[PDB]
């Protein structure tokens, strides 16, 4: 199915606050380190959003120039689309329909089904036109729309890298519309690229800030016990010893119920099966 | 956009000054409900749809919830529980022509009442009965620049202040007050507040960090909203004698 | 009964519109409105 | 209604009296005499 492991990419500053060279835990939405992600180049079908996503690219290409989201993905419920045209970006609440192939040397806006009944535009400056990589994630909370990004170098043509980076907000958007699925933004050229998608969960993380205030790297504490302890002692240096960390309950299975033997009585139907009235 | 050419046109994701309008006195018949005028310049929402039409100076005195001059009985009607404002003034300066501006016809009288927010937009030739007199009693305005007092084609606007479950209360800023240093103050930034002396701040932020805390969640480093510069906080001299 | 008289009053004020008063016909229209609602 | 409609339509005939047009003023007053007859 063209799976691949999600090694260490996938953090994002959980909030617009600063701290100075401290440890700091937090519960929010992330992806599990060493989890699976899918990719492709023939064609990329729709994927369901489902509570926060995380996206990446290949190198030596730009054919993919955005994303589109929603729930019913038609003119019924307001939708959205994100692309740029090399000098000024566009963001819509516009009602374009998911074609058999919503896509675009250039076939501009060939995705366009119908520009009808659109309520909010947005124009601004760009993020990106053996090259960089695309490190973006999206989430919808408190009736909001979010964004987190960065622009980082990349090599090793084959597949994802190792190493670890921070992420950055672009700008928050008070759209509020509903989304439950989405679809890549690809095109046909009349080519071989890599999109990457993984889901999110509510796991609690342990974040270390450098001298200046940049997130060097953190550690999730559900992977294995070694990690777990590290978040119940508040450091990266477990001194020799022993620590109980947490507990566990082996749950039940089926919740049987028992009650008296026969439990069938009280002549009721012969009154309705009666003769006359 | 005249009174049978109403357009619920859109205003959102934008902060519009409203109090500069009062001291401007560009309108002349300020009256509204649902909010104190001097308070709307402080709180408001999305859904700022408006209208701008032409009205004979007479009927204005009744533009209201439930009450409305029966001229706009069809042309434009309002309900109660209307959270917004309705302001108006004169337009007989240019919006009037010799011989009368018949360019606009105003609707007259229907077999049935109208309820607010919905109208009847198509040509009306009054029917004396099932069929009309089988001619036209439909009427159009006339506005000579020398018209009377109660018949100045007035200038009129209606404002909408409601909120769906969407975001974006897009309302007036706080004019901005000049900061102070080297004196303990009950400072209050954009929602954040506390006390203390603001002073220099060597600590070097990054371009996306509103404010700062060090450990135990003590608030100690704020980027000023004005110039992105960085400010320090310190609960100042206190204790026990 | 019907609005025949009303229609003729409209015709009167419109002939005055064709005359060139651009105020009198307006008054007449206002009062026609008043009778229709009355 | 009769008093008010009559008062107002007589005001109309008075106005169109002031603005010279005898035939239309007299026609509106003939409808008022119709109110007298109807
Ligand atoms: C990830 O995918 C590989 C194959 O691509 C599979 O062997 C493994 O069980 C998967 N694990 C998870 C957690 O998805
Ligand atoms: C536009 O979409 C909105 C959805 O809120 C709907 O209420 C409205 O009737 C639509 N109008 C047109 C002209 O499509
Ligand atoms: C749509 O939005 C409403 C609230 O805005 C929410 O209750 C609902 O779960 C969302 N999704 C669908 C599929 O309706
Ligand atoms: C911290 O910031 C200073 C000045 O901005 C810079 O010189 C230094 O390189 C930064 N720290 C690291 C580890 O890069
Ligand atoms: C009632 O209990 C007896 C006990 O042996 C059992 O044999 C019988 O099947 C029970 N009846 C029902 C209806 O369960
Ligand atoms: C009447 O008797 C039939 C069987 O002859 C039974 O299936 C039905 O349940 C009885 N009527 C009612 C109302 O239960």
């Amino acid at each position: 199915p063209a799976y691949t492991n999600s090694f260490t990419r996938g953090v994002y500053y959980p909030d617009k606050v600063f701290r100075s060279s401290v440890l700091h835990s937090t519960q929010d939405l992330f992806l599990p380190f060493f989890s699976n992600v899918t990719w492709f180049h023939f064609d990329n079908p729709v994927l369901p959003f489902n509570d926060g996503v995380y996206f990446a690219s290949t190198e030596k290409s730009n054919i993919i120039r955005g994303w589109i989201f929603g729930t019913t993905l038609d003119s019924k419920t307001q939708s959205l689309l994100i692309v740029n045209n090399a000098t000024n970006v566009v963001i819509k609440v516009c009602e374009f329909q998911f074609c058999n192939d919503p896509f675009l040397m250039e076939s501009e806006f060939r995705v366009y089904s119908s520009a009808n009944n659109c309520t909010f535009e947005y124009v601004s400056q760009p993020f990106l036109m053996f090259k960089n990589l695309r490190e973006f994630v999206f989430k919808n909370i408190d009736g909001y729309f979010k964004i987190y990004s960065k622009h980082t170098p990349i090599n090793l043509v084959r597949d994802l890298p190792q190493g670890f980076s921070a992420l950055e907000p672009l700008v928050d958007l008070p759209i509020g519309i509903n989304i439950t699925r989405f679809q890549t933004l690809l095109a046909l050229h009349r080519g071989a690229a890599a999109y990457y998608v993984g889901y999110l969960q509510p796991r609690t993380f342990l974040l270390k800030y450098n001298e200046n205030g940049t997130i060097t790297d953190a550690v999730d504490c559900a992977l294995d016990p070694l990690s777990e302890t590290k978040c119940t002692l508040k450091s990266f240096t477990v001194e020799k010893g022993i620590y109980q960390t947490s507990n566990f309950r082996v749950q039940p299975t089926e919740s049987i119920v028992r009650f008296p033997n026969i439990t069938n009585l009280c002549p009721f139907g012969e009154v309705f099966n009666a003769t006359r009235f | 956009a005249s009174v049978y050419a109403w357009n619920r046109k859109r205003i959102s994701n934008c902060v519009a000054d409203y109090s500069v309008l009062y001291n401007s006195a560009s309108f002349s018949t300020f009256k509204c409900y649902g909010v104190s005028p001097t308070k709307l310049n402080d709180l408001c929402f999305t859904n700022v749809y408006a209208d701008s039409f032409v009205i004979r100076g007479d009927e204005v005195r009744q533009i209201a919830p439930g009450q409305t001059g029966k001229i706009a009985d069809y042309n434009y009607k309002l309900p109660d529980d209307f959270t917004g404002c309705v302001i108006a003034w004169n337009s007989n300066n240019l919006d009037s022509k010799v011989g009368g501006n018949y360019n606009y016809l105003y609707r007259l009288f229907r077999k049935s009442n109208l309820k607010p927010f919905e109208r009847d937009i198509s040509t009306e030739i009054y029917q004396a009965g099932s069929t009309p007199c089988n001619y036209f009693p439909l009427q159009s305005y006339g506005f000579q620049p020398t018209n009377g007092v109660g018949y100045q084609p007035y200038r009129v606007v209606v404002l909408s202040f409601e909120l769906l479950h969407a975001p974006a209360t897009v309302c007036g800023p706080k004019k901005s007050t000049n900061l102070v240093k080297n004196k303990c103050v009950n400072f209050n930034f954009n929602g954040l507040t506390g006390t203390g002396v603001l002073t220099e701040s060597n600590k070097k932020f990054l371009p996306f960090q509103q404010f700062g805390r060090d450990i135990a969640d003590t608030t100690d480093a704020v980027r000023d909203p004005q110039t992105l510069e960085i400010l320090d906080i310190t609960p100042c001299s206190f204790g026990g004698v | 009964d019907k609005e025949w008289i009303l229609q003729k009053i409209y015709e009167i004020m419109r002939l005055l519109d064709e005359l060139x008063d651009a105020e009198a016909s307006m008054r007449v229209s206002d009062l026609i409105y008043e009778f229709m609602k009355k």
